């Protein structure tokens, strides 16, 4: 549990969850706001 | 004491401590050498005793209910070979009280509790008649000897005071515990490649033995 | 002496200790890290257990459930299969229609337009034209039914959870011991009798039962739901026996030994089905029968535990003569102490065998309505090609590594070993001689035919209108074997494939399943090709093997390990003087040598079988026998292939080949990046990495695992494994666009 | 179909091999090979209830090999005639 | 019983003794060639070896030349073939001149594979090598001249 919670931020694996939401959230933003080749609000 | 296709290394290992002892291991199992899992000798031997056990209730429970389908009351709607009882449904199926897989879970639910109880006295020898079980604990307390338990449940009438007694009636129920289950063994193959069923089956064969083993060896099915 | 389970209760308990611990196995690992390298090191050694330690007992642990870890990992990927053939697929209304929709087992999320990939592949269905060939496979398997895909899916989902467990179970809990793994003899006699007798026996059973009739029913024209289920051939039989009459004695003709009452589904005919283009499937059954009885007599040779069999260790030192001294004295102890022996022996056997499968894959195809389906055809055989010359490879590597290791001739002693390692210098200096001889004579008949097409002097060519060679060998052996059936296999009506010769082409659906292939100059020519190449790779890998320990330059490489940069620019410059660096090479070469290897197969299938049959009987194949003509010289590989076959590739951008173009172009991209790694070396790279680090130290952003350049091993690693995927995965675009828009 | 057809030459085929293996005229389970001429005497640890120590391990062998000659031996006559 | 020995029973010099590299009839052979005739004056040995070289280089060349359709062919491909040993006594000529000296001894081995001393072979010398060199261009142009002969200037049935 203590070493499961360390094992589990080690660098390969914090990295890829990191990345793994990253990817989540820009897709999901595209996905709401597709094909934007600039930013029109303001 | 004598003794079947014996082995040198086999014979080492199975001096006659055991009921049923005939020395035949000609693969050489229960070699206290490699025991690990699974393959410790007191385990094998507990097996032999359970796997017996269990054998002979489901052999005499297999064929009876197709025996007195031909003798008293019991109507034929409850006499089926013990193949078409719902066990494999694509050979024949039942309508009880319940579904076949209530039937199934509950069954286990009940064999669950049981069982686990069983190995439970199986590993820490004696710790069943410890916690609480609505009463009922001091009961299943055990003997050291996890095959042969003892107690108010599993033994009321008192079998073999002395041991002596115990010995003989030890050997006479591993004996009867090997007869059935090849006698098992036996009725599984047979039903499969005659696919008549036991009982009546061994009734055509005491008409007149002109169907041998091998006049179904055509696999009608 | 006797033989038995031996084991060993709980060695090491499952435990989350040394997964928070980086390197736990080895020491200077397990105490942490100074620089960026000792990240690098912790997974280049992860998987090397001899070095770990030196116990065999735990290497062998550690091996055995390896391997189970491996075979999990296999049934997850199977079960993904089957799953996505279930769910995602079009594999019922491909039953329907085989040769007119086009098979896809993978569809996209819409996202960011890349829906576009999810083309028409035909059947009221958009998805990615797979090429795995398992359709191909179920249908020959008797599936009908998605439900059927969606049990097997789950069955091999419950079979690596089975099999992880098992992984589990035997390194912690009952893990077995040194003697168990070093019987040999009762793991062969079960590997031969267990493995594969009682597996393709079993086979065989599944195809009596469930394929033949069920196939036998699909290709009657019925529709695939209206065919019985498999358990109703079963359970009823008269229903096979409608099908195969002589189902009807049932198993007593089995007894009464008359065998020819099955000749029903029990077949000798060859080729191909007419109906399919796929071999007979009661011909493959037979094929599986007689293989179930050859091995399960086979793996009762080895004496384990009642005296019958064979002892190895007797067969081995029986054998030996006048010119190899004691040989063959010794191997058996050599070949159970040393895991790398067993696994390079085992890998060159297997990369041969793939590469063996490919070829008869091509040549006679198994499964119904797969020679048809020209871009399965073309893949199979690349990837097979690909996968044994890797493996080939892999067996010269681990050579290299159990002489640098585990060779000792103080204790395990063998003759022959010893006599190749006294005379390398006579093997290594012919076989150079033979490699030059090779690339001259085949390679310059390329040149020279070159010149002669641009001086204008096409007479004085090498072809088969000026000067012909004419490889008669192969031509009389294929006529011998077109011969065959009838004279010389009096119990075959067809010859074995139909690349034989005698006429008889076989089409689907208006396409060329198969035809004689016919051997002219140019295939003469890319033979010699071929040749040449496996030569020079041959050279490159045996060089290593024989001079990995010491040699005329530095005397004492094998104190050096198997694996270093170098010992000093010194002699005139050692670098890459170690055995890993042979096998670094060895890999460029197979590289090439497969590359040319499935570039002639590809020309060659597309212009002389491959094609469009017509009402007359014309054939026209995808190019007109520019084969024949155009492969005798460079410019023609260059321009009608090449330049030709590419043009699908680059026109598939704004369709749903859009992916293959887009992988070609990254493919050259990292293809062209190993080169920075190819052509530099680490001192250049550590020299600026210093500077860099100036300036992150100049804004207290220094990181404290201080960066390194890669090592010089690491370099040539990174730049080899960079330029095989570049390479493999280029060729892998062009082929598939190719194939599948021109297919 | 009892000692009339094909039934005789896989009794003769078999019994014959069992009859050698029993006795000495081939490979033992207690008679190791040296090179097919000579058949050295070792004891294979399981035991035997047969005076000639024949154990079962060698009635299965030779009645395995035997039956795969009648096998053999009866295709082919039935193959040509 | 063993085949392959070490070198006269030495086992440290680097080479070994196998049939191919030392069986009788394979030693007699490579012994009665000219260019292992060691007490023969190196002139005539050149000769032989000229003559046999020459006639050699006429096969290929004639057929398979660029001129073999034409009615010239054995005329072309003798006079490739001429040109070649020209170029080889060319290639002969400046390796006596570069590795020899006339004020130096012969470089070859005095012993024999027996111990016993014998007169270390004068080709290895300057001009020793010199007349071997005169010799084969002599034997080669001979070669080719006699080779070129035999056919097309007389019919005489080949092939
Ligand atoms: C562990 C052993 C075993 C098992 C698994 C079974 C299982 C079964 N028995 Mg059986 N039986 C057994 C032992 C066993 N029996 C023994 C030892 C005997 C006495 C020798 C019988 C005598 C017997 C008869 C007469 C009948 C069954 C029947 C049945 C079937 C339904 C029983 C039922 O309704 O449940 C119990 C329901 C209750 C309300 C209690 C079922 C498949 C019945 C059947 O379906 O006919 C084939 C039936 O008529 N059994
Ligand atoms: C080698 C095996 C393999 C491969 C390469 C793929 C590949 C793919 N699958 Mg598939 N799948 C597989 C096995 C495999 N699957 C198995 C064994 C099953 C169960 C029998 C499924 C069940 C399945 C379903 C139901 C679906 C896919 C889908 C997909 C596609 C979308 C990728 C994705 O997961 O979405 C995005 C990735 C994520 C959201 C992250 C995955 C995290 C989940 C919770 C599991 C991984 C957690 C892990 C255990 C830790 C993709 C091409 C989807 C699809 O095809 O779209 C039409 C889809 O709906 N798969
Ligand atoms: C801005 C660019 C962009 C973006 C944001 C995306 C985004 C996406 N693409 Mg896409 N793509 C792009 C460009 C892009 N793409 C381009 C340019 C191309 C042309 C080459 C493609 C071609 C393409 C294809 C062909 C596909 C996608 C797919 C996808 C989707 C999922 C990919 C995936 O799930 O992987 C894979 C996910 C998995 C395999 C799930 C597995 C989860 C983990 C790995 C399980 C591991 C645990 C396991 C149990 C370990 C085993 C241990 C064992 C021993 C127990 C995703 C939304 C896929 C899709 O649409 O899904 C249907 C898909 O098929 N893309
Ligand atoms: C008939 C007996 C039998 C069978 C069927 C097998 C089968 C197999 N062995 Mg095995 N083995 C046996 C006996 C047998 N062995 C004996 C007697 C020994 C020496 C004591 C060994 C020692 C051995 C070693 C050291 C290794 C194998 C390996 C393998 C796998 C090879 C990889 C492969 O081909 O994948 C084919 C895949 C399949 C056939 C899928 C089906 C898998 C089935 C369920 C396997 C079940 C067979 C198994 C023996 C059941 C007994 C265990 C039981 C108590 C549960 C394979 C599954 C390799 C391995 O372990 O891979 C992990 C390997 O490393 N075997
Ligand atoms: C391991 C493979 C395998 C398995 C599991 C089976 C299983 C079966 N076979 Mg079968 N069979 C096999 C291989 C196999 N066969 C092969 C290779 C052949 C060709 C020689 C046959 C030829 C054969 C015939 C002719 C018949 C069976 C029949 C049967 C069934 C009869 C049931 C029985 O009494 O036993 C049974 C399910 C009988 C049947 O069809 O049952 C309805 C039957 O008549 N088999
Ligand atoms: C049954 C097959 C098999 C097995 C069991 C082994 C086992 C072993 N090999 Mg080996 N080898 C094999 C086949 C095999 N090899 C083949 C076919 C080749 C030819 C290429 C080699 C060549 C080879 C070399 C040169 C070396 C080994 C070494 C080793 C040892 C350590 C491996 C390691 O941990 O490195 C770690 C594993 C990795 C770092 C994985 C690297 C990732 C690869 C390169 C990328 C693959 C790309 C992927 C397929 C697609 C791209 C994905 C990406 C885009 C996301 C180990 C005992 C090493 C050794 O020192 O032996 C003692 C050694 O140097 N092998
Ligand atoms: C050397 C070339 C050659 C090859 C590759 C084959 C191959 C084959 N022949 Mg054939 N045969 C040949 C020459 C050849 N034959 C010649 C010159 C003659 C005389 C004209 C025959 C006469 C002949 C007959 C009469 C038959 C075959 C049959 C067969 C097939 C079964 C093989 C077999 O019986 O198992 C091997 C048998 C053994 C006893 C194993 C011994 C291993 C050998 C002797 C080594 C097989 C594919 C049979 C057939 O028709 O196939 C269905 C068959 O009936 N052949
Ligand atoms: C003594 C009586 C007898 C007689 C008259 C026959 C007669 C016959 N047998 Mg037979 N056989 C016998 C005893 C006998 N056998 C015994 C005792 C055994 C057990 C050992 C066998 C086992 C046996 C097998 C396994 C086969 C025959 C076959 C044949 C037939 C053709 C074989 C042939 O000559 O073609 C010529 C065969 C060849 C030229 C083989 C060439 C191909 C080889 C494999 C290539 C060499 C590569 C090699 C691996 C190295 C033939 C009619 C074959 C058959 O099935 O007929 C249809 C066959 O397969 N027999
Ligand atoms: C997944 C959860 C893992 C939980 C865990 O590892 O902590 C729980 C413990 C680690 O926790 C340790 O437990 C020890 C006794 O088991 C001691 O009590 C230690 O004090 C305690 O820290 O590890 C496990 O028991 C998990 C075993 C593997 C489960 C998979
Ligand atoms: C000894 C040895 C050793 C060596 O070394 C080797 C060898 C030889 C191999 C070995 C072995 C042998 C053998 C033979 C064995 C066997 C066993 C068995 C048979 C078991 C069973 C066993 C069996 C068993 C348990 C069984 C049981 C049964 C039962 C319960 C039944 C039930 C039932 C009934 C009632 C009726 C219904 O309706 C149905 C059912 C539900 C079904
Ligand atoms: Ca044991």
């Amino acid at each position: 549990m203590r070493d499961l919670k360390t094992y589990l931020s080690v660098a390969p694996v914090a990295s890829t969850l990191w990345f793994a939401a990253l990817a989540g959230l820009l897709i999901e933003i595209n996905r709401f706001f597709p094909d934007a080749l600039t930013f029109p609000f303001f | 004491r004598p003794l079947w296709f014996a082995s040198k290394q086999s014979l080492s290992y199975l001096d006659g401590s055991l009921p049923g002892d005939y020395g035949f291991d000609p693969l050489g199992l229960s070699d206290p050498e490699g025991t690990g899992g699974f393959i410790e000798p007191r385990w094998l031997a507990y097996g032999e005793v359970i796997n017996g056990r269990f054998a002979m209730l489901g052999a005499v429970g297999a064929i009876a209910p197709e025996y007195l389908g031909k003798v008293g009351l019991i109507p034929q709607e409850t006499a089926l070979a013990w193949f078409q009882t719902g066990v494999i449904p694509p050979a024949g199926t039942y309508n009880y009280w319940a579904d076949n897989y209530t039937l199934f879970v509950l069954e286990m639910a009940l064999m669950g509790f049981a069982e686990h109880r069983r190995f439970q006295d199986w590993a820490k020898p004696g710790s069943m008649g410890k916690q609480y079980f609505l009463g009922l604990e001091k009961g299943f307390g055990g003997s050291g000897n996890p095959a042969y338990p003892g107690g108010p449940f599993f033994n009321p009438l008192g079998f073999g005071k002395d041991e002596k007694s115990l010995k003989e009636l030890k050997l006479k129920e591993v004996k009867n515990g090997r007869l059935a289950m090849l006698a098992i063994l036996g009725y599984f193959i047979q039903g499969l490649v005659t696919g008549v069923g036991p009982y009546q089956n061994l009734l055509d064969h005491v008409a007149d033995p002109v169907n041998n083993n091998v006049l179904t060896s055509l696999k009608f099915h | 002496p006797e033989v038995k389970i031996l084991v060993d209760r709980d060695p090491i308990k499952t435990s989350f200790e040394q997964w928070a611990k980086p390197g736990h196995f080895s020491r200077t690992i397990a105490k942490g890290p100074d620089t960026t390298t000792w990240i690098w090191n912790l997974h280049a050694d992860a998987h090397d257990f001899d070095s770990h330690t030196s116990d065999l007992e735990e290497i062998s642990r550690k091996v055995f459930s390896a391997h189970f870890g491996q075979l999990s990992i296999i049934f997850l990927w199977l079960s993904g299969m089957y799953f996505h053939g279930a769910r995602f697929s079009n594999y019922e209304a491909w039953l329907n229609d085989p040769t007119h929709i086009r098979p896809s087992a993978q569809v996209v999320w819409p996202i960011v337009g890349q829906e576009i990939l999810n083309g028409d592949v035909g059947g009221g269905f958009r998805g990615i034209q797979i090429t795995s060939g398992f359709f191909q496979i179920w249908r020959a398997s008797g599936i009908t039914s998605e439900l059927q895909l969606y049990c097997t899916a789950i069955g091999a989902l419950v079979f690596a959870a089975l099999m992880l467990f098992a992984g589990w179970f035997h390194y912690h809990k009952a893990a077995p011991k040194l003697v168990w793994f070093q019987d040999v003899e009762s793991m062969l006699n079960h590997h031969l009798a267990g493995l594969l007798g009682l597996g393709s026996l079993s086979w065989a059973g599944h195809q009596v039962h469930v394929s033949l009739p069920i196939n036998q029913f699909l290709n009657a024209g019925v529709d695939p739901k209206e065919i019985p289920l498999p358990h109703e051939f079963i359970l009823n039989r008269d229903l096979l026996a409608q099908l195969y009459p002589s189902f009807a004695e049932g198993a007593t003709p089995f007894f009464t030994l008359n065998w020819s009452k099955y000749a029903d589904f029990l077949t000798f005919r060859g080729g191909l089905d007419p109906l399919t283009g796929g071999l007979w499937l009661t011909d493959i059954a037979h094929h599986h029968l007689a293989i179930a009885i050859l091995f399960l007599i086979a793996g009762h040779m080895y004496r384990t535990n009642w005296g019958i069999g064979h002892g190895i260790k007797d067969i081995l030192e029986a054998h030996k003569g006048p010119f190899t001294g004691q040989g063959h004295k010794g191997l058996y102890e050599i070949l159970t102490t040393s895991w790398h022996a067993q696994l390079s022996i085992n890998l060159a056997m297997l990369g041969s065998l793939t590469i063996i499968v490919a070829h008869h894959m091509y040549a006679m195809p198994p499964y119904p309505y797969l020679a048809t389906d020209y871009g399965t055809q073309l893949s199979l055989f690349t990837h097979h090609m690909w996968i044994g010359g890797f493996l080939i490879v892999g067996a010269a590597a681990h050579a290299a590594i159990f002489m640098v290791r585990d060779y000792d001739p103080t204790t395990r002693y063998n003759d022959l070993l010893d006599r190749v390692l006294r005379h390398r210098d006579a093997i290594i200096s012919h076989l150079n001689w033979v490699c030059i001889f090779l690339g001259f004579h085949s390679f310059g008949l390329y040149i020279h035919n070159d010149t002669m097409s641009a001086l204008g002097r096409p007479q004085d060519m090498f072809s088969d209108t000026a000067i012909q060679l004419q490889p008669v060998f192969a031509q009389w052996i294929q006529n011998t074997h077109a011969l065959a059936p009838g004279t010389t296999a009096p119990g075959a009506t067809t010859s074995t494939s139909l690349t034989w010769g005698g006429g008889d082409l076989v089409s689907v659906g208006g396409k060329v399943a198969l035809l004689p292939i016919p051997l002219g100059t140019a295939d003469f020519l890319v033979h010699h090709i071929h040749a040449f190449t496996i030569h020079v790779t041959v050279l490159i890998l045996l060089k290593g093997v024989l001079f990995a320990r010491s040699s005329r330059l530095i005397p004492d490489k094998a104190n050096l390990g198997f694996r270093f940069p170098c010992d000093g620019p010194g002699r005139g410059g050692t670098c890459q003087v170690s055995a890993w660096d042979h096998v670094f090479l060895g890999l460029f070469w197979m590289y090439n040598a497969i590359s040319v290897v499935i570039f002639h197969f590809s020309w060659k299938m597309q212009s002389d079988v491959w094609g469009s049959i017509n009402d007359q009987g014309v054939v026209t194949h995808i190019t007109g026998g520019n084969f024949a003509q155009s492969s005798i010289t460079i410019n023609g590989w260059l321009r009608d292939f090449l330049w030709a076959q590419a043009s699908q590739v680059i026109q598939s951008y704004g369709s749903s080949l859009s992916a293959y173009g887009l992988f070609f172009l990254g493919a050259h991209f990292v293809w062209a990046f190993s080169l920075m790694f190819l052509f530099s070396g680490r001192g250049y790279w550590q020299e600026l990495i210093e500077s860099i680090v100036w300036a992150h130290n100049k804004l207290k952003v220094a990181p404290a695992t201080q960066p390194r350049a890669l090592s010089i091993v690491q370099g040539r690693a990174v730049g080899v494994t960079h330029y095989l995927l570049g390479g493999i995965a280029t060729t892998w675009a062009f082929f598939l666009a190719r194939i599948i828009a021109v297919g | 179909f009892i000692g009339s057809p094909t039934n005789l030459i896989m009794v003769t085929s078999t019994s014959l091999m069992l009859f050698a293996g029993r006795f000495g005229l081939a490979p033992s389970a207690n008679r190791k090979a040296t090179a097919g001429l000579k058949l050295e005497a070792r004891d294979s640890g399981l035991q035997t209830g047969d005076p000639a120590g024949f154990t079962l391990a060698d009635t299965l062998a030779c009645g395995v090999v035997g039956h795969i000659i009648g096998v053999g031996v009866v295709l082919g006559l039935k193959n040509i005639g | 019983y063993q085949v392959v020995q070490p070198i006269n029973g030495d086992p440290f010099i680097g080479s070994l003794e196998t049939p191919v590299t030392s069986s009788p009839l394979v030693a007699w052979y490579l012994s009665n060639l000219p260019g292992y005739r060691t007490a023969v004056n190196p002139l005539l040995r050149g000769i032989e070896v000229g003559l046999a070289h020459g006639f050699l280089l006429v096969g290929p060349f004639v057929k398979a030349g660029p001129l073999r359709n034409t009615e010239i062919a054995g005329q072309a491909g003798s006079l490739a073939a001429g040109g070649l040993v020209v170029i080889l006594s060319i290639c002969l000529t400046i390796y006596g001149i570069s590795s020899f000296n006339e004020g130096d001894p012969s470089t070859a081995p005095s012993l024999t594979l027996t111990g016993r001393k014998k007169q270390p072979d004068q080709l290895q010398t300057a001009d020793g090598w010199a007349k071997f060199t005169g010799g084969f261009f002599f034997g080669g142009i001979s070669g080719v001249t006699w080779a070129f002969f035999l056919l097309y200037v007389l019919d005489l049935p080949y092939f």
